[PDB]
């Protein structure tokens, strides 16, 4: 739901029960969840800020496209640029 | 010698009075001018030495062995030892037979050493004798 500032946790893990090497292996794969859930995400964000921009862009040129003009022509070539990179 | 050492003089006698003696098989005999001297005390430090070794070479669950028994075992023997020992379940904190057993391997080493102090050389190694004691048949070794 938030990427920007997640928490870490300790899992309240037991030391009486169950094998270390377990408890070892659980923190590691907490710790890995964590890492892949979060950077997925902020991917995922991406993905879709990309795809809707592009379709926006496209959408508006199209409209644009129609009235031939000096100041809508420049804006048509200021919008003509790709943005599948994030620079 | 051992305890002539941290002890005071008076306790010392006493003490060396009473290890003077021995018992052994319905006869008993006493030791001839058992004094402390510098030739004791190189045996004293070597066996210190082994002592502290055998020691810190023990392992986390060989000294636990005998204070886990003593939870739900009983006999004469286990309680004469605990007895014996200062007074003061969970899954074992460390596994690994590998490293569990070299470091008792080196144990065995150490004790190997503490033991052979008072192991004298093994000369005789008897046969039948004559029931009145007095000649014996044996082979000789070492």
């Amino acid at each position: 739901r938030n990427m920007f500032c997640v928490k870490p946790l300790d899992l309240n893990l037991d030391r009486h029960a169950n094998t270390a090497l377990v408890n070892a292996v659980n923190k590691l794969v907490y710790t890995g969840r964590l890492i892949m859930n979060v950077r997925r995400s902020w991917e995922e964000l991406e993905r879709k800020c990309l795809a809707r921009i592009q379709e926006r862009c496209k959408l508006l040129v199209k409209e644009l496209r129609m009235c031939l003009s000096f100041d809508s022509n420049y804006c048509r070539n200021i919008l003509k640029h790709a943005v599948e990179n994030g620079d | 010698g051992l305890f002539s050492l941290d002890r005071s003089y008076e306790e010392v006698k006493a003490a060396v009075q009473q290890l003077q003696t021995i018992t052994f098989r319905d006869a008993t005999f006493t030791i001839p001018d058992p004094v402390i001297d510098q030739h004791l005390l190189i045996d004293m430090k070597t066996a210190c030495l082994s002592m502290s070794m055998v020691a810190n070479l023990a392992s986390e669950l060989t000294m636990t062995y005998v204070r886990k028994l003593a939870l739900e075992d009983s006999s004469m023997l286990l309680v004469k030892c605990q007895e014996l020992l200062m007074r003061l379940p969970a899954r074992p904190q460390h596994v690994s037979p590998d490293d569990e057993i070299a470091r008792l391997s080196a144990l065995f080493v150490m004790l190997r050493q503490l033991d052979d102090l008072i192991r004298e050389q093994v000369v005789f190694t008897v046969c039948d004798v004559s029931p009145d004691n007095k000649s014996a048949t044996c082979i000789f070794k070492g």
